[PDB]
């Protein structure tokens, strides 16, 4: 029979940040499998005692991937301990470059970290171009030739010759790959597509910066609002809109048709990695304090009951240690949470992760792309409902095909699509404001000597909160719990796996040396360590 | 992975937060695709790589032992607490992988302010004992060339590179062993609101009518003066900088700066 063994992956790469993984197969399918984080940082400790002014400067360090997610984080953490409701034009900004930061995301995510799990670079090198440039036609408004492709064939045939496969080396997909299914010509069309991307990616972050200083690590957050005056002009937002624009063709012409022309090929792969319960916590508001304001609403689901989504309670948080490097077992609510590092290496008294694995009224929860689209799916959001049904008929599957790898990556393209459209409606609700004469960006704000806050973003990959105790004017008690720590957490004191421990079980490996099946439904949860520990 | 006609370059992480990584991502003229299929050859990189675990590993010794030599480029502070517990890949400590490999390349870059000078989980108290490579592999031998930031501008990254290609040497250095090509001024003399500065026309709060009309930010934190680094004159993202975004300098190409220019609204 099939391989019978461990294996590992450590490390995991085309993720942010550093991951360990272990699977146990049994006749060539995955029966048991651990999350293990391996590098921490502990900035909740660094933070201790400093200025709340100063946690969005360092907590954006956490992760510079989903760069930017942390300031809001934490700007709308001190902004609700103070009190502070800030200008209407401050939303609208701070969510267009929120906006912004998912277009990019998403994209290099798809192209520079996934797709090389299901696209064989080197066989299109093989392609006829002309076959090629007539399926990627087919697929998409936009036109390709077979010379535009024959370039990026004969760019790739240069770079392979030369023996300096870079970061192709040692790929799993080299010699051929059973798992690997797509034909030369497709192969073509995604990797000149993956190259495309590269460049497209700039301007995509590009439009960060327009307002939001620099990307990556942007700087024009403030308690009570934000600082770019020049962001109110017409010349700024005429830039910011020729680059969102582009980004949102991009998305609509090329991302979604490779997506579901991927996930045609790959159609076996609605029946792994799925997930049971679900949390979002809503993004995009038009009110800082009411999560239901937003374009986007939290909800909670469990075991798949999208009939019966739960209220969000912030109090039902709760981060457990017991199987991660920390002191004790005890589980925390993070307005009372401990970071108290305590290393015992992997498996020492059962712990084997830098994560703390928080659970929600004591349950493992998948956050990102899926979480957010299947909840908002049964809210009835409109766009959302739009796209899924278009999605799920152009890939002929019923709905319960969501429940897996391949219904997590499509979420990811389905979320891109909906946001990079309200992006623009969005940017002409802000064009309406300035226009009534609204040129303010911040409010003015006292900083309270005793006071709790917590700051709610749904990041590219689900929900991140930031939650402060100031005591004395200070930063008592600072805690992060971030999206990656949800999904790749390990297991709690009540011993249930995390949603990526969980979702391997069940995994087929067809070959154990080169095991791109673990990748495919790990990548598609989207990664972030250094979000995950910070 | 390599050998042959384009320098090898092994890209490491250590204890990061992979924004230097997205920052080279943004290169532009030349573009990262004309850096990695025309200009180097990317031998390892653990954010984009196409094989991971063992695979990944032999990419990495294939490419630190080969007879052609290589650069290497590293992001992220050396975690030395612990006896480097605190940071492992593929169940190495970063220290001891840095120790073994670093000593090995032909130049290193540490790139980013973790990376050059230990960075933000550097800061106090500094639980995991990070260090930035020169302070930690010092009786090693190893001295990087310093490109800091958080995270730097990627110009003057790929700047360096190519000097180094074309001179076989680094270029002048700074006393924080930086390039002064790009680090030999400070923000503040490059900054566009430095007349208002000198007239000590400052803006008293972000609402204020002041900072609408773009006056200094010194009162309300700025760096700038303090600050080594080409901000004002290259930009990022090749449209802004952060006094343009109308917020000050928070200082971070300079060592300890998460300790040193903190409370960063202050001066
Ligand atoms: S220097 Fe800054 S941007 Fe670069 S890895 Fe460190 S924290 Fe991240
Ligand atoms: S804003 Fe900052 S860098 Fe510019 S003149 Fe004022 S202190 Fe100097
Ligand atoms: S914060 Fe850093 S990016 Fe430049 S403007 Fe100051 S050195
Ligand atoms: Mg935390």
């Amino acid at each position: 029979s099939s391989y019978s063994g461990p294996i590992v992956v450590d490390p995991v790469t085309r993720i942010e940040g550093h991951l360990r993984i272990e699977v146990e197969v049994e006749n060539g399918k995955v029966k048991n499998a651990y999350s293990s984080s391996t590098l921490f940082r502990g900035l909740e400790i660094i933070l201790k005692g400093r200025d709340p002014r100063d946690a969005q400067h360092f907590t954006q360090r956490t992760c510079g991937v989903c760069t930017y997610t942390h300031a809001l984080a934490s700007t709308r953490c001190v902004d609700n301990a103070v009190g502070v409701h800030i200008p209407k034009n401050a939303t609208y900004i701070r969510n267009l470059v929120l906006g912004a930061q998912y277009l990019h995301d998403h994209i290099v995510h798809f192209y520079h970290l996934h797709a090389l799990d299901f696209v064989d670079v080197t066989a299109a090198l093989k392609a006829d171009p002309a076959k090629a440039a007539k399926v990627a036609s087919s697929i998409s408004p936009r036109k390709t030739t077979a010379a535009d492709l024959k370039a990026v064939q004969d760019k790739l045939k240069t770079f392979v010759e030369t023996g300096q496969l870079g970061p192709f080396t040692n790929a799993y997909f080299l010699g051929g790959h059973p798992a690997y299914y797509l034909d030369p010509e497709t192969n073509l069309i995604a990797t000149a597509h993956y190259l495309e991307a590269l460049r497209l990616q700039v301007k995509a972050a590009r439009a960060m910066a327009v307002f939001g200083a620099k990307n990556p690590h942007t700087q024009f957050t403030v308690v009570g609002g934000v600082t770019c005056y020049d962001a109110l002009t017409p010349q700024r937002i005429a830039e910011f809109e020729a680059l969102w624009k582009e980004t949102k063709a991009f998305v609509d012409e090329v991302y979604i048709p490779d997506l579901l022309v991927v996930a045609a090929a790959y159609k076996d792969w609605t029946q792994y990695g799925g997930t049971d319960n679900f949390i979002t916590f809503g993004e995009f508001p038009k009110d800082e304090y009411d999560l239901n304001s937003r374009f986007f609403k939290p909800g909670v689901v469990f075991k798949r009951d999208f009939k019966n989504i739960k209220p969000f309670d912030k109090m039902q948080i709760e981060e457990h240690v017991r199987h991660s490097w920390y002191e004790g077992a005890e589980a925390r609510h993070p307005w009372k949470g401990q970071t108290q590092p305590k290393y015992t290496d992997l498996h020492g008294d059962d712990r084997y992760s830098w994560m703390k694995a928080p659970r929600y009224m004591g349950e493992p929860m998948e956050t990102g792309p899926l979480a957010q689209v299947l909840i908002a799916y049964s809210q009835g959001h409109p766009k959302v409902k739009a796209v899924t049904d278009a999605v799920l008929a152009k890939l002929g599957v019923g709905p319960e095909a969501l429940f897996s790898t391949l219904g997590r990556t499509a979420a990811r393209g389905i979320e891109t699509a909906v946001i990079a459209e309200y992006v623009g409606v969005m940017l002409q609700e802000y064009k309406d404001n300035i226009a009534k004469g609204d040129n303010v960006i911040c409010a003015p704000w006292e900083m309270p000597k005793q006071a709790e806050g917590v700051g709610f973003v749904n990041a590219p990959r689900g929900g991140l909160s930031h939650w402060i105790r100031i005591e004395d004017g200070k930063i008592g008690n600072f805690q992060l719990v971030v999206p990656s720590t949800w999904t790749l957490g390990p297991r709690c004191d009540k011993n249930k796996l995390s949603p990526v421990e969980a979702s391997l079980i069940g995994t087929p490996v067809a070959d154990a040396k080169r095991p791109v099946e673990i990748l495919r439904t790990v990548h598609s949860f989207d990664p972030c360590i250094a979000c995950g520990v910070h | 992975l390599m050998g042959p006609r384009r320098p090898s370059v092994v890209y490491l992480h250590n204890a990061e937060c992979t924004g230097c990584s997205e920052s080279v991502l943004r290169a532009f003229e030349p573009y990262i695709d004309t850096l990695i299929l025309d200009t180097l050859s990317l031998d390892y990189h653990e954010t984009i790589m196409a094989a991971a675990g063992d695979a990944a590993e032999a990419a990495l010794e294939q490419a630190v032992n080969s007879p052609h030599g290589f650069i290497a480029v590293v992001e992220g502070g050396i975690p030395t607490a612990a006896n480097g517990i605190y940071g492992k890949v593929a169940n190495h400590t970063m220290l001891d992988i840095c120790s073994r490999i670093l000593p090995k390349a032909q130049a290193v870059i540490a790139y980013g302010t973790c990376a050059t000078f230990g960075g933000v989980q550097a800061a106090k108290p500094n639980p995991t004992g990070a260090k930035g490579v020169n302070d930690a592999l010092k009786h090693l031998g190893v001295k990087a060339i310093n490109i800091a930031g958080c995270p730097p501008n990627p110009y003057n990254l790929v700047g360096t590179i190519v000097y180094y290609l074309k001179n076989k040497a680094a270029p002048e250095l700074d006393s924080l062993n930086r390039p002064t090509m790009f680090f030999g001024q400070t923000v503040h003399e490059q900054c566009p609101r430095l007349p208002h500065f000198d007239a000590g026309e400052f803006a008293p709060s972000f609402e204020s009518e002041e900072a609408r009309k773009g006056w200094c930010l010194y009162e309300l934190g700025c760096k700038g003066p303090v600050t080594m680094n080409n901000c004002p004159k290259i930009k990022f993202n090749q449209t802004n900088w952060p006094v343009d975004a109308g917020h000050p300098c928070i200082g971070c190409s300079e060592p300890d700066f998460w300790d040193a220019m903190t409370p960063f609204y202050q001066n």
